[PDB]
């Protein structure tokens, strides 16, 4: 919320979703995450933002980390 | 017989007479040193030798206290050491021999299957020079400075070319080796002279090439003894911010090394942006080897494919050899075109003499 | 007429050293930067116990 307040932010943020899916992160991966909501934003043109676009710049940091191993049933 | 700088007389016999005369007594002989620091509302400036001693002397009333900083060449004294016209090292024009203008021969084609960062390139050169708009109205300061970082050769040197022809203003390349000089001091002061004589002009790009030499490599545990790389690099640092309150032309480094980084340039003013160049997984290759095949006599029934699965981990500058390799076979026979197992032959020299 | 005639003697031009020790039978031993030791009975406009090697 601190490093949304400089931004233009559409008031509909829920901060229960936003606390519920970040896990695992600090205050440089929190950052990370607010940088890239907005860029997605500054991409499709719009002048807020949501949880999709959270969601879509958490999923941005790991790049979507997912290797199939296989021996794994 | 020898020559001792002479010349047949009608250019020097007039001035042979009494402007020798003029030149010697009127005339007087200063010297050059260093300038190590310098003092507030008062001179007392510190000079050294190297070869003498560190002076205390002061300044003559034929130059005002104004230009002369730490580190210039300045005339000095016989007798009283006194400080005398400073001279410039180099003049006029080192900004022209880099700053060509030119539209360059890469085709925007010329680099395929990884657009995604050539779209990242899009909007960090093209948006803020001709579509400064949802900066403003939304309220995000635009980057103005990108690092990029990676494996060698992969497309660094086409990517920023793929910018240059895009907008096709003052391109700008700075070799990361030609700001190592031997005087000290003699890079800072170009970088001065490259960024006042930029912001002159509007719509202009910076090119700052191999970064491993004096972009904040080692900052300073090296060397220990002149003192230059580094007292270029706290200048440059020093010039970029402060001295660019909202200005237009970029500014772009690259290197190979990812360990070469500053905090102090990921500082957000400076560098806020990473972009990175990564291999290609299939048809970037595949399109390399379209793009080296097409300017010389192959056979058209012939696959790229192929080659490029032979080849799990290479790069451009690799792939290029494949082909003046592949080039050579159909050289030791009598061959007017390229046949395809010269292309397997130069696949196997090249990868299975050393790579794997 | 004093804090005039140390005026005039006093020229701009100086030079550095490296003060080693300090003696009393006021004497202070100096190494300038031209790698040369030198010696005073005493210091000068400066005290004796305003210094330090």
């Amino acid at each position: 919320q601190i490093h949304s307040r400089k931004m233009n932010v559409s008031p509909d943020v829920n901060y229960e979703e936003l606390a519920r899916c970040t896990d695992d992160f600090n205050g440089a991966q929190c950052k990370a995450v607010c940088v890239e909501a907005g860029m997605i934003a500054l991409r499709r043109g719009a002048t807020e933002l949501t949880h999709e676009d959270y969601m879509e710049g958490i999923l941005e940091v790991q790049a979507k980390k997912k290797a199939n191993l296989q021996y794994y049933a | 017989e020898s020559d001792t700088g002479l010349a047949p007389p009608a250019l020097w016999d007039l001035a042979a007479d009494k402007q020798t005369l003029q030149s010697e007594q009127p005339l007087q002989v200063a010297r050059c040193t260093k300038i190590i620091n310098a003092d507030s509302e008062d001179p007392k400036y510190i000079i050294n030798v190297k070869q003498f001693a560190k002076f205390v002397v002061d300044l003559s009333d034929q130059v005002a206290p104004t230009d002369i900083e730490e580190g210039m060449r300045v005339g000095v004294d016989r007798n009283k050491y006194q400080i005398h016209i400073p001279l410039p090292p180099k003049i006029d024009p080192t900004v022209t021999m880099m700053q060509v203008e030119e539209k360059p021969d890469v085709t925007y084609s010329d680099v395929g299957g990884c657009k995604e960062q050539i779209e990242k390139l899009r909007e960090v050169v093209e948006t803020p020079l001709l579509h400064p708009e949802r900066f403003v109205n939304l309220g995000i300061e635009p980057p103005k400075g990108v690092l990029l970082f990676g494996p060698p050769g992969t497309g660094k040197t086409l990517c920023a070319r793929a910018v240059a022809n895009r907008t096709d203003a003052c391109f700008i390349r700075v070799i990361g080796s030609e700001l190592v000089q031997k005087y000290v001091g003699e890079g800072a002061r170009m970088v001065r002279e490259l960024f006042e004589m930029a912001r002159t002009k509007k719509a202009c790009l910076i090119f700052f090439d191999e970064i491993d030499a004096i972009g904040g490599a080692r900052f300073d545990d090296g060397a220990g003894g002149d003192n230059e790389v580094q007292r270029t690099m706290l200048e440059l640092i020093n010039q970029l911010d402060g001295f660019d309150p909202r200005g237009n032309i970029k500014v772009l480094m690259a290197t190979n090394r990812p360990d070469t980084l500053d905090p102090a340039l990921m500082r957000p003013g400076r560098l806020d942006r990473k972009i990175e160049f990564s291999l290609p997984d299939l048809e970037g290759r595949t399109h390399i080897f379209k793009i080296h095949a097409r300017s010389m006599s192959v056979e058209r029934d012939i696959r790229f494919e192929l080659l490029a699965r032979l080849c799990p981990n290479s790069t451009g500058a690799e792939i290029r050899s494949v082909c003046t390799e592949a080039g050579m076979f159909a050289i030791r026979a009598r061959r007017k075109i390229a046949t395809e197992k010269d292309f397997l032959e130069a696949v196997n020299k090249v990868i299975k003499s050393y790579a794997k | 007429e004093n804090s005039e005639k140390i005026k005039v003697n006093k020229t701009l031009p100086y030079l550095v050293s490296n003060v080693i020790e300090l003696l009393d039978v006021k004497c202070a031993v100096i190494k300038t930067s031209t790698r040369q030791t030198y010696f005073l009975p005493v210091i000068g406009l400066v005290d004796a116990e305003k210094l330090k090697p």
